[PDB]
């Protein structure tokens, strides 16, 4: 210890790709094999979708941080209160409310646009598959 | 090795790339001015950002007067067709009007920092016109374009 | 005996209204994507 502890946390991670490694005979039966090169090209796709998940879902967990806790100092969890929290956001709900309101709706309608933008994205990816 | 330099910085590529990375430079400044608090002053990073707005306003400035109509009327009018150019306009404008709120006193700290907070959703959307140059972003804000319409009227029923 | 009722009518329906219209905009964003 704790050498040991952290030893078993790497075997952990290479689980992950000790099943991974299934991919490639599974690209001998006549149905898996086109299903794991939609993997393939899901993967490309996906990372260009993150691209975007971040320029849109980024500037709305830095609103809702900046429009929420005010007295925060600066620390590196703030990072991770910008994607950690706003991802269970679902848990979540003068103007006031209404810059709040703003932020909601546009959360909304922009959980609307990059979820079906992405099923449209890996419904049309299946068509050159 | 002079007019090398000098080729190097008057490529477009180079002026695009270097704009960009200037622009990722802005995006991590502002979001760390946002984060973290304010005083009675601005900090420096905060005064950096103010002067990247203001010497932007100053390049839209001469967007407006180095245009092809000789009318002034005529050039604001040609400079305003542009939709991403009109809300870059009324950004600038927003963040000014935070700027004199945020140098008044309580409770108008809190308004300017609320506007300042709309501005990091205008200047991370800002980036779309950009992504729509590579070959396989551009066709999604595209997707995202048309879907302002559809989503709109399946907002009505 | 309208004490649940109306309420399970009102919920059957918000169900069934959510489900079509959810679907409507699988539907027409995959029509969208095809264009572009
Ligand atoms: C502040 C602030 C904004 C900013 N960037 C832009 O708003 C924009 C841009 C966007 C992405 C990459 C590179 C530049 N930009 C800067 C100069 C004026 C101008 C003209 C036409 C098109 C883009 C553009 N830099 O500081």
């Amino acid at each position: 210890q704790p050498f040991r502890s952290d030893g078993r946390v790497i075997y952990c991670v290479n689980i992950i790709y000790w099943y991974i490694r299934l991919l490639d005979i599974f690209g001998v039966n006549k149905y898996l094999g086109p299903y794991v090169m939609m993997i393939g090209k899901m993967m490309i796709d996906m990372m260009y979708f993150v691209i975007i998940m971040l320029v849109v879902l980024m500037s709305f967990g830095v609103a809702r941080q900046a429009i929420l806790f005010p007295n925060e100092e600066p620390s590196w969890k703030l990072a991770k209160n910008i994607f950690y929290m706003p991802y269970w956001m679902i848990y979540g709900e003068t103007g006031a409310w209404i810059v709040p309101a703003i932020m909601a709706c546009y959360l909304l309608v922009a959980n609307i646009l990059l979820v079906n933008l992405l099923i449209a994205v890996f419904n049309n990816t299946f068509f050159e598959v | 090795l002079g007019r090398k330099i000098y080729e190097f910085y008057n490529a477009p590529i180079v002026k695009f790339w270097f704009y960009t990375l200037a622009y990722i430079g802005y995006l991590m400044l502002f979001n760390y001015i946002v984060l973290v608090k304010m005083e009675r002053w601005p900090s420096t990073q905060e005064w950096i950002v103010i002067s990247y707005i203001f010497t932007l306003g100053i390049e839209k400035m001469r967007e407006i007067l180095m245009s092809e109509p000789g009318k002034l009327l005529q050039k604001v009018k040609v400079w305003l067709q542009e939709y991403w150019n009109v809300t870059d306009l009324i950004a600038i404008l927003l963040f000014s009007v935070g700027m004199i709120l945020r140098l008044q006193d309580q409770p108008f700290r809190s308004d300017g920092r609320v506007i300042y907070c709309v501005n990091i959703i205008y200047w991370y959307i800002r980036l779309l016109d950009i992504f729509g140059v590579n070959k396989y972003l551009g066709p999604y804000v595209m997707m995202i374009g048309k879907m302002m319409i559809d989503m709109m009227y399946f907002v009505i029923i």
